[PDB]
């Protein structure tokens, strides 16, 4: 009785990560009780090593092998290994970055699909390449845009296998992307870590489209590069506990780094407005959800 | 079942609250599942609802498992029946919001008459009365009239809407 | 394309100047085109620029003293300036100008610039600011002496305000060689320079030697002979 | 304005644009012979318009910070001119000052004496009462040549405007002088000299009237 959902191996990685944030990312200032935390913030590059979860003796993870599995079914074929594979715990509030991809056919998940305020969590077919830089150094020469490029081409083929899965879960009805209905800038934005820098850029060029069919779509069409703008911010909303965080910049230069997208953070507006149409944002923030992604595959049992 | 009431332009705080006393997922929705407010992880986001750039939380509370929904400059359309769905618990509360306006001259000259006009929600069944600077009562279910104005009602008025064994007071300056 | 440029010469103290050029081969629609002196003393300064959709772009310096306009049926440029001054007095030159553009960055981000340059040049007119009375040159010819076998001759051209003046030599064909000279400024304000020419004395009674004088601030015209 | 740089004759002279760069450039480098319409050098940073040698180059603005330089190897006598460079980056704005001009000097060419030619007066001048005389000096370098008139083997005491020299086409100076006489003051002598000098060495030219 797998259950992705209520797994304990998850709250556990968040735990990981969270430490791992220390140390590796230590903040200035934070704001909380008001507390008013210092602490001193040499600046740092930061890329997120990966991480495993070990089993005790006496305890052990059993590994699901269904290329294809929900995460809350019992498992048919299942394996017993001493840790899980190695995770790079990218923290993302958007897009999923650099997650396992997978098998076979698109697979989109949900505890419940439903109630309109759970997350459907979205694990890709193949990878789609995103690269973000901050060319000019911080204003001294020339002035430059932070910005990320995607592929319209590979998006747009992202986008019709999205929504062939999603119109099998919700009965045919043509779905439409948007962007995000409210938030923090962190949830409005697709917000990333680049090079120890606070990316926020913008998707809402991602998320324009109408789809009635997995052909027949509308907005999608476009220049063959997508650009998304970003910020990039230094005193920033934490996601590790609700406050506030002062950070320091990073070692100087040109930031370049290029993700994979292996997955996205999807929730649907649904409620009674009927309409026979359904309307997905983007979103994410409890990186749960990110650690989940991976470990739906994964459940810890006695011996 | 509980049951708030509200005046048009005012705030409210429909309060919400966990068995655990640490933050987790809440979520608010209104009677047609409408998502119009909750958290992910630290962070508020806020629904596609109508309340949206009215709506907005407490963050600091949610240390100790309290997140209340704030709805600012209160409307007659908010009137609804909001449910926050946290811990899987199904909190609900029903949200009465009033209008009672003057609509006047600001020179009710004397032996004229109010003048006096409630603003009300679907379904609501609301009772008004009004006692004047002297101690003077008028009853009006959904209108109130004075008969004939005179030098003793000028001054400040108060206003009783009453709905659901709960009330709600408006005062008004007139002349 | 070419360009070939021409003015007063003389300007008085208040009026307006006008200058304009001539463009060759290409139309005068399909090219931006800038105007630009070189006062004395002074560097070059940059008048102002039209462009191919005749916009037009005034140097801040001119204080909006300066009009340049297309005339594509005579296909000419003119540069006006008012109010003129006796720091006006400078060679005026009109050229081609072409728009580059330095990208550096996104473009979709405005991350580039336009920058200009200018390859095609006039010859250039002189104009000076003066309420000075304007005068043509007497021109007389300077007689080859009877070493071997080439002998020289040339003209004199005394007493013509102001510079410059233009010397051929039988129309054009004479080319070399030639050679003009610097004029001088005689104690009475007036220029006077000369033009030789070496070429074979076994040339001398048969072959006809003519120089030809333009004065264009005159706008006198004239040619002489020169015989042994 | 006006800077001055001076070179040795065949060696190679580097003239700095006199304006840094705040970020990305596109430098355009004139070259001006003052009489003469100014020449464009060079364009894009580096780039070169057809007629100009290999000779002339700019700096590419490929890694930050690099110095704008026009460089001129193996400079010619002819290379003596007014040099602007007309920066644009990318921080400024619009560009609408060429700047100071650097002056190339070239040196030291080779010496050259004077070419002298002298000429009596005319004909139709004669006539018209006004009589003057053209020593026309040319092809010299240094460009410093005295000019004084024989008169006859007595120096003459008026009527002498010497021009100063100016450089010409080829490289080398041309001067000119003009003695003014009366037709009667030409005739009531026998000869009439100019004496040009130059680098302590004269040469002379005489004529007549016939
Ligand atoms: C996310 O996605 C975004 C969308 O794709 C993406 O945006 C891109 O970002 C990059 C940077 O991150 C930008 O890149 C730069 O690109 C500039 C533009 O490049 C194009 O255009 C130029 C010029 O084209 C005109 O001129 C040439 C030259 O004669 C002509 O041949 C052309 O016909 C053309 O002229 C016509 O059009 C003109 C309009 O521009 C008209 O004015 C004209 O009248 C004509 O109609 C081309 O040269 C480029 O092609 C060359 O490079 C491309 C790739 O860029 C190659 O594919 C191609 O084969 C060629 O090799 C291209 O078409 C560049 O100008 C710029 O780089 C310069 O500046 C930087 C810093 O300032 C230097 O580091 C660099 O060295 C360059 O400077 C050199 O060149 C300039 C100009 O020549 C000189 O002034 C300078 O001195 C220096 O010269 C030296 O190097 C030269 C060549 O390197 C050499 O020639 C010299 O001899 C000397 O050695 C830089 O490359 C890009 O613009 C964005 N693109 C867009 C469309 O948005 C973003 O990057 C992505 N980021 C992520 C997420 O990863
Ligand atoms: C990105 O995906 C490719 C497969 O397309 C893989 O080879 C590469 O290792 C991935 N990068 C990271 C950082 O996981
Ligand atoms: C899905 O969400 C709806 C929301 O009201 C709920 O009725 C239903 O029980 C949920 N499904 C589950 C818990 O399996
Ligand atoms: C992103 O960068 C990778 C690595 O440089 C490259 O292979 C890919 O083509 C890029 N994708 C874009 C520019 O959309
Ligand atoms: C996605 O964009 C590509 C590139 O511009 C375009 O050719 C394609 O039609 C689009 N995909 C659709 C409409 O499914
Ligand atoms: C970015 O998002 C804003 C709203 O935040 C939207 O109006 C705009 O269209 C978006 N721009 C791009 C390039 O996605
Ligand atoms: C979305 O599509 C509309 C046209 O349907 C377009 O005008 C708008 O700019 C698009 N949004 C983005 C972010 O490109
Ligand atoms: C994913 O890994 C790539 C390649 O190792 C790296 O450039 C990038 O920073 C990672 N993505 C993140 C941290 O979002
Ligand atoms: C689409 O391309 C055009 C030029 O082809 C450009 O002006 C525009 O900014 C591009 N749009 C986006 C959203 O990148
Ligand atoms: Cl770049």
């Amino acid at each position: 009785d797998f259950n992705m959902w209520k797994n304990n191996m998850v709250e556990q990685m968040q735990e990981d990560v969270i430490n791992l944030w220390d140390q590796s990312l230590k903040p200035c200032v934070k704001l909380t009780g008001g507390s008013v935390i210092t602490q001193a913030c040499p600046k740092v590059s930061f890329e997120p090593i990966p991480i495993h979860y070990c089993a005790p003796a006496g305890f052990a993870i059993l590994k699901c092998n269904n290329k294809t599995f929900n995460g809350k079914g019992q498992c048919k074929n299942v394996s017993t290994v001493q840790c899980t594979h190695g995770i790079r715990p990218v923290v993302s509030t958007q897009l999923l970055l650099n997650g396992s991809l997978a098998e076979e056919k698109v697979v989109i998940r949900s505890d419940n699909f439903t109630d309109n305020a759970k997350t459907i969590i979205v694990q890709l077919n193949e990878s789609v390449k995103i690269n973000c830089t901050r060319p000019s150094n911080n204003i001294i020469g020339d002035i430059r845009q932070a910005h990320c490029n995607i592929s319209r081409a590979q998006w747009n083929n992202t986008l019709k296998q999205i929504v062939e899965k999603l119109r099998e879960q919700f009965n045919n009805k043509t779905i439409v992307f948007t962007h995000s209905s409210g938030g923090d800038p962190e949830i409005v934005m697709h917000s990333f870590n680049c090079g120890g820098e606070f990316f926020y850029c913008n998707s809402t060029q991602l998320f324009n489209s109408t789809w009635n069919d997995t052909e027949k779509s509308s907005g999608t069409e476009g220049n063959d590069t997508i650009i998304l703008p970003c910020r990039i911010k230094q005193i920033i909303n934490m996601w590790q506990e609700v406050g506030k965080a002062m950070y320091a910049p990073p070692i100087k230069g040109q930031i370049r780094c290029s993700s994979n997208i292996t997955g996205l953070l999807l929730t649907r507006d649904g409620g009674k407005n009927e309409s026979e149409i359904e309307i997905f944002r983007p979103g994410g923030g409890d990186m749960r959800d990110n650690w989940r992604s991976e470990l739906y595959k994964y459940k810890v049992v006695k011996i | 079942k509980k049951v708030v009431l509200g005046k048009k332009g005012d705030t409210v705080e429909l309060t919400c609250t966990a068995s655990q006393k640490k933050s987790i997922q809440f979520h608010w929705k209104n009677s047609n599942q409408i998502k119009i407010l909750g958290n992910q992880g630290s962070f508020l986001t806020k629904g596609p609802s109508k309340l949206n750039d009215r709506a907005d939380s407490r963050r600091s509370l949610w240390d100790q498992g309290n997140f209340p929904l704030i709805i600012k400059n209160l409307k007659i359309e908010d009137s609804d029946t909001y449910i926050c769905e946290v811990e899987d618990q199904k909190e609900e509360v029903q949200l009465l919001v009033f209008g009672l306006t003057a609509n006047s001259d600001t020179h009710l000259l004397q032996g004229q008459s109010l003048t006096l006009t409630l603003e009300s929600p679907p379904g609501s069944s609301p009772s008004v009365q009004c006692r004047s600077p002297r101690g003077k009562n008028i009853q009006g279910g959904k209108t109130l009239s004075v008969s004939q104005l005179e030098l003793q009602d000028s001054g400040t008025w108060t206003c009783t809407v009453l709905q659901n064994q709960k009330k709600v007071e408006f005062k008004i300056d007139i002349v | 394309v070419q360009l070939q440029e021409s003015g007063p010469g003389l300007v008085r103290p208040s009026e307006t100047l006008s200058v304009t050029c001539i463009v060759s081969g290409g139309s005068i629609s399909n090219y931006y085109w800038t105007w630009i002196r070189q006062s004395p003393g002074k560097g070059l300064e940059w008048i102002g620029y039209i462009s191919d959709r005749e916009t037009t772009t005034y140097n801040p310096s001119l204080n909006s003293r300066a009009v340049i306009s297309r005339d594509t049926s005579k296909n000419q440029l003119s540069l006006q300036l008012r109010s003129v001054t006796t720091a006006d007095t400078a060679i005026y030159f009109c050229a081609t100008a072409r728009r580059g553009q330095r990208i550096y960055g996104v473009v979709s981000f405005g991350e580039f610039f336009y920058y200009y340059y200018m390859d095609v040049w006039g010859k250039g007119t002189a104009v000076t600011v003066s309420s000075a009375s304007t005068k043509g040159p007497s021109v007389f010819p300077l007689a080859p002496s009877s070493s071997g076998g080439t002998a020289a001759l040339g003209c004199l051209v005394k007493d013509y305000f102001p510079e410059p003046v233009t010397v051929s030599w039988n129309s054009g064909a004479l080319t070399s060689g030639v050679h003009t000279f610097p004029a001088v400024l005689q104690s009475s304000g007036l220029y006077s320079l000369s033009s030789v020419v070496t070429v074979p004395s076994s040339s001398l009674g048969t072959q006809t030697y003519i120089c030809n004088v333009n004065h264009k601030p005159s706008n006198t015209k004239v040619d002489k002979k020169v015989e042994p | 304005y006006v800077s001055p740089l001076s070179v040795a004759l065949g060696e190679t002279a580097r003239i700095s644009c006199g304006r840094q760069a705040l970020g990305s450039r596109a430098v355009q480098w004139y070259q001006h012979k003052p009489g003469q319409a100014p020449i464009l050098l060079i364009y894009n940073n580096q780039d070169r318009p057809s007629g100009i040698p290999e000779r002339f180059s700019g700096t590419p603005d490929i890694n930050f910070g690099t110095t704008a330089t026009l460089t001129i190897s193996g400079v010619e006598v002819g290379d003596e001119a007014d040099y602007y460079c007309h920066m644009w980056d990318s921080r400024s704005g619009f560009s609408w000052s060429f700047g100071g001009a650097t002056r190339l000097t070239v040196l030291s060419q080779p010496k050259a004496a004077p070419s002298v030619t002298l000429f009596p007066p005319s004909s139709e001048e004669l006539q018209a009462n006004k009589a003057t005389l053209v020593c026309l000096i040319s092809d010299f370098y240094p460009g410093a040549v005295t000019v004084a008139w024989k008169a006859d083997s007595s120096p003459v005491k008026a009527g002498v405007e010497t021009t100063t020299p100016s450089k010409q086409s080829n490289n080398k100076y041309a001067a000119s002088s003009y003695l003014s006489l009366t037709p009667e003051q030409w005739k009531s002598h026998k000869s009439y000299s100019c004496q040009v000098t130059h680098e302590g060495s004269t040469v002379e030219k005489t004529v007549a009237p016939t």
